[PDB]
RNA sequence: UGCGUAAUAGUAGCAUGAUUUAGUACGAGAGGAACUGUCAUGCCGGAUCACUGGUCUGUAGGUUUAUUUGACAAAAUAGUGACCUGCCGCUACCAUCCGUUGGAUAAUGGCUGAACGCCUCUAAGUCAGAAUCCAUUCUAGAAAC
RNA sequence: GACGGUGGCCAUGGAAGUCGGUAUCCGCUAAGGAGUGUGUAACAACUCACCUGCCAAAUGGACUAGCCCUGAAAAUGGAUGA
């Protein structure tokens, strides 16, 4: 799932961390944390984490949030990777700290996206682009 | 029109008889895109098709190709053209694909509809279901033919094939016409011709000059083979088209100078102009020359297409010029191949100049056609109508001028309500209350506020771009946001969304009402209003308020501040509707109840009762999940009533957790609804449905029942009935080959019974249930019956003046009129087929007079033993030959029941009984201050004298007695010969020559037989008659469709139930009888599982008690 | 045992399995295309020299992309491309065993290549008078007769011929004490035509402009960096000593099983890190430059915007160990075999190809100048720094 | 002693997604494709270091502790005193660039066509045709020239 | 060429040789089953059984056993000893 990239996949993979990394929910829904289970499309090989997306969809969970949203897996969307990258451009976007949002399995983000969102992510997921006034 | 406002429309909407209701409709929403596309462009309050396609309307090419994609929506499409108003409104009724009540409901939300009929297939369950209602109503529906630019663009043929297509359409429609009505003379009109203008003075006079030729209606005033005064159309939408015959005529007119009417006639069928100088010579009207469409009009279109394909800039322009219209602006602005076409078909498209006139010509007033549509659907009922003398107070004068009153009282009519907890836009807030502000918003929230919205959205959290010219400019709806407001307005606020919280009072519906204003009162009617109920389906007519006549007496009023369909949503501005309209109830009302028509009158004869069933009785006894949400289901079913006409919520016959539907998938849909769009719970479904009737084939043999039909000596009727059960629980004492009695006390209190067949007509009426519950119980306290006594006799023949049993009557002399009083348990539901036979005044304190059922007849006293009888033999009628289910298709007989039996048979069982009760023998006459024996004597009037010396207070105790009656009866049934009387709907399937065999095959596969065929007079269509069971008739239409291409149209009429060969058994509940071992296939069939999860049904009765009672679990059986 | 995974590829391609120290410190050739086009001006192969890399922005031409034209930085390899002098011809002969060098035919033109194939003759490892002309250099006037005699022979003998080419590098700063000879199989036209062309060449000294285009897919051949005696953890893509509690430095762990009861050839093992040839294929090239010396020195990119204000392309200073540009160059799209005293024998691709972004003609914008601690962005940053002060920063370090 | 040849051996790229096709074919419907093209990714393989990140005996500079050299200063010891920067260098799908095309077949589909008047992909004969086969390209270079 | 009584009787608007079932008989002919299939809503049409024209002398089945093939896949490369 979902899947819709992009055109392209907005080029190479970069992560803040793979499996077992907290990033904030950045969402009006009362998920307060997002912890990764795994990432979609990772086919992977012998001993290698299923590694965080640059703006791609993930199997996640609400570890600390609303108890209703707590437990039960959730497809999400990575929004900003603390750990850095170069783009086809020659810039190195880098962030304060990791972040994403909990989302629908057609990609759609629920409420409104908080804070700054890398443009690649927006490009990937049109709903994301729609539901924010910050796309930097 | 690009510019229209609601300020102009509200004033012109007040007046009536010059408005003309028009509606959009199709068989499965086929040709919906085409109709809508052309209308959107025309409409001005949405600012053309540039800022169009808002307020729910999803256009698709799939549909055109052939596709349903059904949806419930509405666009506010009023027109302030010239000096008049035009209440069109884009009605999109989803309907349903199979025949049903749903189809009847949804489709009836239309006045003066245009109907798209036959996509690329006819004589289906689709076309004969939805449009079955529309062509029945004489509302002057116009013949809209399918897309013609498919033949030009997609398939790529010459315009000569258009004619062929038209012909084909006509042919298809002929079949449809011949389902109802008659179509022997109309097969001549299912062709393409114009036999007029063959004379020399016509061929060069009215072809060069104008003159005039008639285009008026002929024979039929429906959609069958008529021009409808120049409103027949060829509706297309690939780049948007809005055109038809009129358009074609217009072009022709422009070439030299011929009248439009004349031209239209020519263009309906074939006409042959030689084109020397638009003058014709005869010889070409018997042989031919060249038809019109390929000569001119569509030829031009074809040429244009060709030009486009090749890519020519001036050629296209030239073609356009030739075609007799202006060439437009976008010819050297863009490269313009399709763009040019698009440009032209925004200038060309506003049909309001042409079509409105045509409409007017067709339809002088909506007042006229309203008189012809009362007698075509339910208004009094299925028997009588309001147009006839039954139910006539002030209706005939009212619906001639339309509406109930000219001052607007409001009414109701079901057309399926909107889904709550999603849309909840009707509110008690200032901006909908203020009717002007909302109107203003509506006219400004198409492409004007959109820019503002955009500005708000992108530039509020600050910095979307990084080092760009978005934050630098900071637009307030100026130069940047002006773009992207012509192909589609980005974020325009289409339906005026919910600013404040949800308060759901949404409803779809129809009401015809006069000039309604804001702050208008209506007298709200209760959850069950008796007066209303008493008015419909009978000749009664009266208007009075509650004086204890309804269940709830009330003197309270409800407000009604608007009339809305939710087409522009919220509390609208356009509320001053004329007599006759497409809108439903508004204000704070979503009550479209069955027994509560919202009116200003406190009670009135209901104008439309809720819709009628296509196939009678489709049910399922489901149960919900998790404990607190048990009444939730019930609550939901109150909302379900509002939506669909039939659900078992009002009046408990089978209990409130049961659906009532007509259809194949309708039931399924209903099931899904109460998980989704009403109550948000989740419930246990059970797709096995409809328990069949259990008929006993013949009586038992010589054992303890001497009055009988001789012998039961058969091996098996279809499955064995002798060695499968019985003969050892209470058969070790008496009866070798079977068991028709009991020996628990062992001849202290015993009985013997018989189950004969009963004639089928008689059964049918019984099972309809004409008798009431009070007709069989408590006649001393309530009123003593009279009209009901003879009716019963007419059905089941038995009386207190019959001392030779049931046998005499069943055989000889049917339909007598006598009193059938003093009956305990007349059937399983107390209104059914079974009866307990009185063949005695008094045996020995048994078998005479009910608990309080009397005919004013007594041998000595009314006192007898009615308490132990009535409860016992009720349970005997509810456990069949395989345990469970009601005895249906049977007239029960009681040979004898004898209490106070001083005889007895020496055995272990007897000994045990003796030990238990310490009685030397049974009685009632005597006592030792021991045991029980309840009777009717004690509660009615104390002691018993005359019929017996002492009152019965002795013999086996009452509970035990009650138990034992059930047991013996159960035993008797089990041993008797029995067959499965399967539930049936006869299939009067409209079929054609090639698809009879296929249909028959299906029937063969799924049980039944073809009885006979009836042929339609003067057509290739027939109608085949064939019985088919009810259980297999579900998913039948779909199957038919799959088999060929839906060329046969099914319709399931109810034609009683019949005996067919299937194993009528199910594993016995008693483990002593399961030692015989009923087989897993033949004594537990898949057809015979309608009981584990298909029998939880009780408004009236479904009680099954645990048999045998004898003190404690240690003292029950010790020597036994 | 199953395995039990799947993947275990041989960590490493087996395709380079001998992994020796490759002999020829120029990209050794053993492969060219074949043709008979009237255009025989193509020779197949140049040889330049790597002297570092820089980077460049260029708007890219590949519609269908997320953006059809958009600025992007690409890295870029630059190589000094001096003159290829051609001291002789070598003919060949077609045969069973392969081909053969019967004997060469050298004209005259230059004799600097000679005192590189030298200073190694007789007792004490080496001497500086020639003991041998015994596989070597002929005369001049009494040399051309031989050529005439043998030209005719090679004209007739249809086996292909290559030119005994060589680059000039003592004209660069590197002062190479190794001989830098290279074959260039002449292609296109008749055998006779080819030999005539070769003959003509001896009179001249070609440069790369004639061989390749500004937009032209090369297959670079070089010698990768020879990183030393080195470990398996580092020589292949093998995951290491599983734990800290483990007892190895330099291991696989299993090296082949009791299985066939001797070790297998193919098993990850440490040796020395690839100093091989390899052939990086289809380097599109963005520019041939004009040669620096005797004007062209202050001209590597022309006009302001799209070539920007004038400059030399080169990376500044003499470098603590390395080279700085002084001749015409090739802007190969990123990366090549080895470091910066290393010979990139070039050859046009075998299967020259259209595809998409193999041929797409291409334009540039800003271009870097390296090292950030000590210097900045060439002439502009030179100026600003100077203005700020001459005690602080100017941007020239010898 | 040059510059070559290439027997022999090994051999590498594999795969996905989006998009076009196309909401077209197909389909009663609900749903719903492909050949080709286009742009990217996963893993893998070969390089590289223009960029960025990583590191530090560059003990290159600073900041600071304790100590010692009378103070200032400049140095030491503290087995690299600690800390912040940090070059060259080495390196990270923690960066970048690169990984082709011919015949031969398999299954299989045919063609003519007998045995066997017809008929048949077959027996004679032969057409197309896999990630296959073998070459091309690529690594090494024989007591081989 | 492959007909008639004939839509034989059943079931069945209809199923006529052929949804399906039964009895399955005779006339005329060299020749034709109340019919092998295809097909038809079903009839028909074609095809078969059945008969003749031409070509012109061999043909058809059913088994039997010799070799060959199918069956017949496992692990370092590979063994009629080569």
């Amino acid at each position: 799932m979902s899947k819709a990239q992009a055109v392209g996949s907005n080029y190479r993979v970069s992560l803040g961390l793979p499996v077992g990394a907290v990033m904030n929910s950045a969402d009006n829904s009362g998920a307060k944390n997002l912890y990764v289970i795994a990432v979609k499309g990772i086919k992977g090989r012998l001993n290698r984490l299923p590694s965080a997306g640059v703006g791609d969809m993930v199997m996640a969970t609400v570890k600390k949030g609303k108890p209703e949203l707590r437990k039960k897996v959730c497809t999400g969307l990575v929004v900003r990777q603390r750990k850095h990258w170069k783009r086809k451009d020659g810039v190195y976007i880098y962030f304060e700290d990791n972040a994403g949002v909990m989302c629908n399995p057609k990609g759609e983000v629920k409420g409104n996206i908080l804070g700054p969102v890398a443009k690649e992510c927006s490009d990937l997921w049109p709903k994301v682009a729609t539901n924010a006034g910050t796309i930097v | 029109m690009v510019l229209n406002s609601l300020d102009k429309m509200i004033q012109l909407q007040k007046n009536t008889a010059n408005i003309r209701n028009i509606c959009v409709l199709a068989h499965v929403d086929h040709g919906k895109t085409t109709l809508a596309d052309c209308l959107i462009s025309s409409n001005g309050i949405i600012s053309s098709r540039l800022a169009g396609k808002l307020r729910y309307m999803d256009s698709r090419e799939d549909e055109q190709i052939r596709g349903i994609t059904m949806k419930s929506s509405a666009i506010s499409l009023h027109y302030a053209t010239g000096n008049e108003e035009y209440l069109i409104n884009l009605i999109d009724s989803p309907g349903h694909v199979d025949f049903s009540s749903e189809v009847s409901t949804a489709v009836r939300i239309c006045d003066g509809c245009i109907i798209v009929v036959d996509a690329v297939e006819g004589v289906c369950p689709q076309t004969q279901a939805v449009l079955r209602q529309a062509w029945l109503e004489n509302i002057r529906p116009v013949l809209v033919i399918n897309k013609i630019d498919r033949l030009i663009v997609e398939l790529k043929f010459t315009p000569q094939e258009a004619y062929s297509h038209l012909k084909n359409i006509l042919e298809q429609i002929n079949a449809l016409t011949g389902t109802l009505f008659t179509s022997k003379v109309l097969e001549e009109r299912a062709e393409r011709e114009t036999e007029s203008q063959v004379n020399p003075n016509s061929e060069q006079g009215e072809q060069v000059y104008d003159w005039s030729t008639g285009l008026e209606d002929t024979d039929d005033s429906h959609l069958y083979f008529s021009p409808e005064q120049g409103n027949v159309v060829f509706t297309s939408a690939i780049d948007g088209w809005g055109f038809g015959i009129e358009h074609f005529a217009r072009i022709y007119s422009q070439k030299i100078g011929i009248k439009k009417e004349v031209l239209m006639k020519t263009l309906w069928g074939d006409y042959y102009i030689n084109m020397k100088a638009k003058k014709i010579m005869k010889g070409d009207q018997a042989k031919g020359k060249k038809p019109l469409f390929v000569q001119l009009i569509l030829e031009n279109i074809w040429s244009l297409y060709d030009a486009v394909l090749k890519k020519d800039k001036d050629k296209i322009d030239k073609i356009v010029t030739s075609l007799g219209l202006k060439i437009g602006a976008r010819e050297a602005r863009h490269s313009d191949p399709k763009v040019q076409i698009n440009a032209i078909c925004s200038q060309w498209l506003p049909i309001s100049h042409a079509v409105l006139a045509m409409v007017c010509q067709k339809l002088p007033s909506p007042l006229d056609i309203t008189a012809e549509r009362v007698e075509r659907l339910m208004c009094t009922g299925s028997q009588t109508f309001d147009s006839f003398p039954p139910e006539t107070q002030a209706l005939k004068a009212a619906f001639m001028k339309c509406g109930s009153e000219d001052t607007a009282p409001v009414i109701i009519f079901v057309s399926k309500m909107f889904a709550v907890d999603a849309k909840a836009l009707p509110q008690n807030k200032p901006r909908p209350l203020t009717q002007e502000e909302i109107a203003q918003r509506r006219e400004r929230a198409r492409q004007r506020h959109a820019e503002k919205l955009a500005a708000a959205q992108g530039q509020a959290p600050l910095e979307p771009t990084q080092d760009g010219s978005a934050i630098e400019t900071c637009p307030k709806g100026e130069e940047p946001r002006g773009d992207e407001q012509q192909v589609e307005s980005m974020t325009p606020k289409p339906v005026l969304q919910e600013e404040n919280n949800q308060e759901s009072f949404i409803a779809f519906a129809r009401v015809f009402s006069g000039v309604a204003r804001r702050g208008k009162k209506i007298f709200v009617l209760g959850p069950k209003y008796s007066p209303l109920e008493f008015l419909r389906r009978v000749p009664l007519g009266f208007s009075a308020p509650p004086d204890g006549l309804p269940q709830v007496p009330h003197m309270a009023y409800c407000a009604l501040e608007n009339l809305y369909l939710l087409m522009g949503r919220e509390l609208e501005y356009l509320e001053e509707v004329p007599p006759g309209n497409v809108l439903g109830i508004g204000g704070l009302q979503d009550f479209v109840l069955k027994s509560a028509t919202l009116c200003s009158l406190p009670s009135c004869p209901p104008f439309i009762p809720l819709n009628f069933e296509a196939t009678p009785i489709v049910r399922v006894a489901v149960e919900p999940k998790h404990p607190s949400e048990m009444p939730q289901l019930v609550k939901g079913m109150k909302l379900l009533n509002q939506a669909d006409p039939c659900v078992q919520i009002l009046i408990q016959e089978t209990g409130e957790h049961v659906l009532v539907t007509a259809g194949e998938v309708h039931l399924q849909r209903c099931l899904d609804d109460l998980k989704e769009r009403f109550a948000k719970i989740h419930i246990s479904v059970s797709e096995p449905i409809i328990p069949f009737r259990e008929t006993i084939t013949k009586p038992p043999k010589v054992d303890m029942v001497n009055e009988e039909i001789g012998k039961q000596q058969k091996v098996a009727v279809i499955h064995q009935m002798k060695e499968d059960q019985s003969k050892i629980p209470e058969g070790i004492q008496v009866d070798s080959d079977g068991l028709i009695t009991i020996t628990t006390p062992n001849k202290l209190a015993t009985l013997s019974v018989r189950a004969m067949p009963l004639p089928e007509e008689v059964t049918q009426i019984l099972e309809e249930n004409s008798d009431l519950i009070r007709s069989m119980e408590q006649l001393t306290s309530s009123l003593n019956e009279g009209e009901n006594t003879h009716m019963i006799h007419q059905k089941t023949q038995e009386k207190i003046w019959e001392f030779k049993g049931k046998l005499e009557q069943h055989l000889t002399g049917r339909r007598w009129r006598n009193i059938v009083d003093q009956i305990w348990s007349f059937g399983p539901r107390k209104c059914g087929p079974n009866i307990l036979v009185n063949k005695s005044e008094d045996f020995q304190n048994s078998v005479w007079t009910g608990p309080a059922d009397k005919a004013s007849k007594e041998a000595s006293r009314y006192r007898d033993l009615g308490n132990s009888i009535v409860s016992g033999f009720q349970l005997a009628t509810l456990s069949g030959p395989m345990c469970e289910e009601p005895l249906m298709g049977v007239c029960f007989v009681l040979e004898k029941w004898d209490l106070s039996k001083f005889e007895e048979q020496g055995a272990s069982d007897l000994a045990k009984e003796g030990q238990e009760e310490n009685e030397t023998c049974s009685g009632g006459n005597e006592n030792q201050e021991l045991q029980d024996g309840c009777s009717e004597a004690f509660e009615k009037r104390t002691s018993q004298k005359g019929e017996s010396p002492l009152t019965d207070c002795y013999g086996p105790f009452s509970g035990q007695l009650i138990a034992t009656m059930k047991e013996a009866c159960r035993y008797a049934l089990q041993v008797k010969p029995q067959r499965l009387m399967a539930a049936m709907y006869t299939c009067d399937i409209m079929a054609t020559g090639d698809v009879l065999g296929r249909v028959y095959a299906v029937l063969s596969k799924r049980e039944g037989r073809v009885l006979q065929e009836e042929m339609k007079e003067g057509t290739d269509m027939f109608i085949i008659k064939a019985v088919l069971p009810v259980a297999e008739s579900f998913g039948f239409a779909d199957e038919i469709r799959k088999r060929t291409s839906g060329l046969a149209s099914p319709q399931l009429v109810f034609s009683h139930w019949e005996i067919i060969p299937s194993d009528p058994f199910w594993v016995p509940t008693t483990e002593e009888e399961y030692l015989h071992f009923g087989e897993k296939a033949d004594s537990e069939n898949q057809a015979r599982k309608y009981m584990n999860a298909v029998r939880k049904r009780k408004g009236l009765y479904v009680e099954e008690k645990i048999v045998e009672h004898a003190e404690k679990q240690r003292t029950l059986s010790k020597n036994k | 045992m199953s395995h039990r995974k799947f993947e275990a590829p041989r960590h490493g391609n087996l395709g380079f399995r001998p992994r020796k120290r490759a002999a020829r410190h120029q990209g050794k050739v053993k492969s060219f295309p074949k043709d008979d086009r009237t255009q025989k001006v193509h020779l197949t192969a140049f040889m330049g020299y790597k002297a570092g890399m820089t980077h460049v922005v260029r708007d890219l031409e590949k519609p269908g992309s997320k953006m059809h034209k958009k600025e992007i930085v690409e890295a870029v390899t630059i190589i000094e491309c001096p003159p290829m002098y051609i001291v002789g011809l070598v003919g060949y002969v077609e045969t069973a065993q392969g081909l053969k060098t019967y004997k060469t035919v050298w004209a005259q033109h230059l004799s600097d290549n000679f005192r590189r194939r030298l200073y190694k003759n007789w007792y004490k490892s080496k001497s500086k008078k020639a003991f041998t002309k015994y596989v070597k250099q002929y005369e001049t006037e009494e040399g051309k007769k031989s050529i005439e005699a043998s030209l005719q022979a090679i004209k007739k003998r249809c086996s292909v011929v290559r030119v005994i080419a060589h680059t000039q590098v003592h004209k660069l700063k590197l002062t190479q004490k190794k001989a830098h000879v290279l074959e260039i199989q002449v292609n296109g036209g008749s055998i006779v035509e080819k030999v005539n062309f070769a003959v003509a060449n001896f009179e001249k000294t070609v440069n790369v402009t004639g061989v390749f285009a500004e937009n032209e897919l090369i297959d670079v051949i070089g010698v990768t960096k020879g990183k030393g005696f080195n470990g398996v953890i580092k020589r292949w893509g093998v995951r290491k000593l599983p734990r800290k509690t483990h007892k190895g430095l330099r291991k696989v762990a299993c090296i082949g099983a009791w299985h066939p009861s001797r070790v297998s050839t193919t098993v990850p093992r440490a040796g020395q890190l690839g100093y091989h040839h390899r052939v990086e294929r289809n380097k599109k090239i963005y520019r041939i430059g004009q040669a620096q010396p005797e004007d062209g020195k202050q001209i590597s990119t022309g006009k302001t915007e799209f070539d920007l204000t004038e400059k030399t392309i080169n990376p500044m200073g003499g470098f603590a160990h390395y080279g700085m540009v002084k001749h015409e160059f090739l802007m190969l799209k990123g990366c090549v075999a080895g470091p910066r005293k290393r010979a990139l024998t070039l050859r046009k691709s075998i299967t020259t190809q259209t595809g998409r972004a193999a041929l797409e003609k291409i334009t540039l914008k800003f271009i870097d100048t390296s090292s950030k601690f000590g210097h900045g962005l060439h002439q502009t940053a030179e100026d600003k720094t100077k203005y700020f002060g001459v005690k602080k920063s100017r941007s020239t370090k010898a």
